């Protein structure tokens, strides 16, 4: 029952600094101590063997080094493709344990959605349904409002929303909302709202649609 | 030379049992120990147990002693863990991998779901802009994939033609049915005159659905 506490478990970081996780034995562990990266959607892959042996293969950016109770994941230049959840291991003692984890995010300049708004399809109104989706692509900072406005009425209940991970390859988050109802009520009703609200604008970013004109 | 091939995903009914086959290739199963670890969904990883092919040793962490069982085949060189006993905390992805001489190498992954919730295939509803909707130098189409179980589904745009500028959304889980949604953006010169179809597996109920996107007809 040697315990791995690993910190932090967000990492909130700029390209071109130095990320450096920290994992705590609770009791000694020396030698057998190694570091993982697991990609989303992939199985976590080994870049330390012996909590300072790099296995191969793997940028010298990424480094390891500590004994006995104290060990340290070091990424000395952080990268785009270095986005990814980290985990350490303990092999010393048999109840082997992971550590709770560190999810790597990329600092970058705010970057404003791109809002899309799109009525029910045609298919799903004679199921008896309509979901009205709106998409905001392409932001910064993660934390964002929406807000679904029905013929000037907000409207908070049948609201599911849906937070991509970061991509990597511009560090940015998209996001998905999903406003379900009735169809009679959306029959009845005309104009459909979505607004974003973001760090980039006092503003809302708003798309709208009208119901009596297809 | 060396990879390890997990078995296909499993959706079981509370109470049920399930066994996953880790076959290996590249290394005989004798000379390592293979390893299996549980992955809960947004969580982290748990070691299950460790097995010696060789004798057929096996060492669980206390939480796993009898929900784990894991046998080994070297004749096979396959590893199997088979779960049984299962209830919804059992729902996770699961991993095999071999260590010897502090070396990794992981599996795929298989992933269990466990639920009373019967199997439903999803609806596929294409999201064409709005009728009156702006037009710029990109536009952007939307698809919908609503009321399925269990997870996974996934999405392709024109076969894997409009990768560049697609965010595929995770699913919600409401009323015991997932729904996400898939967005592509294309430049306008691309649609409506070339064709965008939107592509949707649910291995789990034999589903593949094509869903073109057609412009609004009023």
């Amino acid at each position: 029952s040697i315990v791995m506490t690993q910190t932090p478990k967000f990492l909130l970081v700029s390209a071109g600094e130095r990320v450096t996780i920290t994992c705590k034995a609770s009791q000694s562990v020396s030698n057998d101590v190694g570091w993982y990266q697991q990609k989303p959607g992939q199985p976590p892959k080994l870049l330390i063997y012996n909590a300072s042996n790099r296995k191969n293969g793997v940028p010298d950016r990424f480094t390891g080094s500590g004994y006995g109770t104290d060990f340290t994941f070091t990424i000395s230049t952080v990268q785009a493709e270095d986005l990814a959840v980290y985990f350490c291991q303990q092999d010393h003692s048999f109840p082997l344990k992971f550590g709770a984890g560190t999810k790597l995010e990329l600092k970058r300049a705010d970057a404003a959605p791109t809002v899309s708004i799109f009525p029910p399809s045609s298919e799903q109104l004679t199921s008896g349904g309509a979901s009205v989706v709106c998409f905001l692509n392409n932001f910064y900072p993660k934390d964002i409002n929406v807000k679904w406005k029905i013929d000037g009425s907000e409207r908070q209940n049948g609201v599911l929303n849906s937070w991509t991970d970061q991509d990597s390859k511009d560090s940015t988050y998209s996001m998905s909302s999903t406003l379900t109802l009735t169809k009679d009520e959306y029959e009845r009703h005309n104009s459909y709202t979505c607004e974003a609200t973001h760090k980039t604008s006092t503003s809302p970013i708003v798309k709208s649609f009208n119901r009596n004109e297809c | 030379q060396v990879q390890l091939q997990q078995s296909g995903a499993e959706l079981v009914k509370p109470g049920a049992s399930v066994k996953l086959s880790c076959t290996a290739t590249g290394f005989n199963i004798k000379d390592t120990y293979m390893h299996w670890v549980k992955q809960r969904p947004e969580q982290g990883l748990e070691w299950i147990g460790r097995i010696d092919p060789a004798n057929g040793n096996t060492k669980y962490d206390p939480k796993f002693q009898g929900k784990a069982t894991l046998t080994a085949d070297t004749s096979s060189n396959t590893a199997y863990l088979q779960l049984s006993s299962l209830t919804s905390e059992d729902t996770a992805v699961y991993y095999c991998a071999r260590k010897r001489y502090s070396m990794d190498y992981w599996g795929q992954g298989t992933s269990v779901t466990v639920s009373s919730a019967k199997t439903t295939p999803p609806s596929v509803y294409p999201l064409a802009p709005g009728s009156g909707a702006q037009t710029n130098s990109m536009v952007t189409l939307g698809c919908l994939v609503k009321g399925y179980f269990p997870e996974p589904v996934t999405v392709t745009w024109n076969s894997g033609s409009l990768s560049s500028g697609v965010h595929t959304f995770p699913a919600v889980l409401q009323s015991d049915l997932y729904t996400l949604s898939s967005s592509v953006t294309v430049p306008s010169s691309t649609w409506p005159s070339e064709t965008v179809t939107c592509n949707v597996a649910h291995p789990a109920s034999s589903t593949k659905v094509d869903k073109k996107i057609v412009p609004r007809d009023c």
